[PDB]
């Protein structure tokens, strides 16, 4: 009842995604008409945009206006006429039960298996059933136990990686026996940093734009293992080794790395320092609020 | 560093498309401003083959 850590399927799902995209498309274009292929399913897919430190959202002000009725059921029903019919012919090539899916998610009804739930197996119910006894053994913090199925499960020939918090928690509250934390946070992140589609990201993703999960986990938990101090340099010389370099919360990593080493003109140059990172950090972002509080704390420096 | 104060020097390189825009008219077109911003060397790095 939870989601798999395994890349979905082969099987029908893409004809079911043929059938839905070709569909959309044609009722969109008779659409606009009347307002005036894994490739038509890209295209389709594709024209639409793809006191604490909260990233805040973009809220309403200067955007739109009001639109009113464009639907009656006599126009509506113009629209869906003749584009159901051409879903007519390749409908017609098409499987029983994907016939009868499109049918129902054209009716505007919504199906109640899942791509899971149908995807019937031996192994693959196995599988579900070891990620399942993982989630649950981490929720029970019986991190033993809960070891022991991570590492069978990775084991298995077919979980990608998508499980790392998974044991970026679990092998942390493991101190017991085993190279952890950091070692698996920055492992993650020397693998998968270079070139050395759906099934994807936020929290796994590879270079050219932005890496959430390792990069910035084992960012700051590096600098937590410098409040285990009170080191930074290496984090600074290494972070010091950008670009993505627009990765603007990194810049605070960095000029949090300053403030750390600031704890004679040397902690001059390292106050100079940070107040130089934070506004190059008003690259964008947005962190800190006031940064006045940041220094504030610079002028408890000053001192 | 020398480096990004030097391309500092070089500064934009301008060209114009040449669209009249419809406005004899004094109008250029687009001006394309082309210029570097800073510079920075990677130290060196081995990656395998492709794949990143």
């Amino acid at each position: 009842m939870f989601e798999v850590p395994i890349t979905l399927t082969n099987r029908k799902f893409a004809q079911r995604r043929k059938l839905k995209y070709q569909y959309i498309n044609y009722i969109s274009r008779r659409f606009d008409r009347i307002s005036k292929q894994q490739k038509k399913r890209r295209r389709e897919r594709h024209w639409r945009s793809v006191s604490f430190e909260i990233w805040r959202t973009v809220s309403s002000q200067n955007k739109q206006p009001i639109n009113k009725q464009k639907m009656t059921y006599h126009n509506f029903k113009k629209i869906e006429k003749i584009p159901l019919r051409k879903m007519e012919i390749p409908l017609l090539h098409c499987t029983k039960e994907n016939k009868l899916y499109f049918q129902s998610i054209s009716r505007g009804l919504e199906p109640l298996k899942t791509s899971t739930s149908e995807v019937r197996n031996y192994r693959t119910r196995h599988i579900v059933t070891l990620t399942d006894l993982l989630h649950l053994n981490v929720s029970r913090h019986n991190w033993s136990l809960a070891y022991k199925i991570f590492a069978t499960l990775i084991r298995i020939p077919g979980v990608q990686i998508k499980s790392l918090w998974g044991i970026g928690v679990e092998i942390l509250d493991n101190l017991s026996n085993s190279s952890s934390g950091l070692d698996f946070l920055q492992w993650m992140c020397q693998i998968y940093s270079s070139k050395s589609r759906s099934i994807v990201p936020p929290f796994q993703t590879g270079s050219r734009t932005h890496t959430a999960k390792f990069a910035i986990t084992y960012l700051w938990s590096s600098l937590i293992n410098c409040q285990k101090s009170m080191l930074i340099d290496k984090i600074s010389e290494w972070v010091l080794t950008p670009p993505f370099m627009e990765d603007a919360e990194v810049w605070f990593i960095y000029a949090s790395c300053h403030l750390l080493k600031a704890d004679i003109n040397q902690v001059i140059k390292h106050i100079h320092y940070v107040r130089t990172f934070l506004k190059i950090c008003l690259d964008k972002g947005g962190f800190a609020v006031p940064s006045r509080l940041i220094e504030n704390q610079l002028k408890s420096f000053e001192s | 560093g020398l480096l990004n104060l030097g391309v500092k020097d070089i500064g934009e390189k301008v060209i114009f498309d040449g669209k009249p825009l419809n406005s004899n008219s004094g109008y250029l077109g687009n001006k394309l401003s082309v210029s570097v911003e800073q510079v920075s060397i990677a130290k060196p790095m081995s990656n395998d083959g492709v794949s990143s």
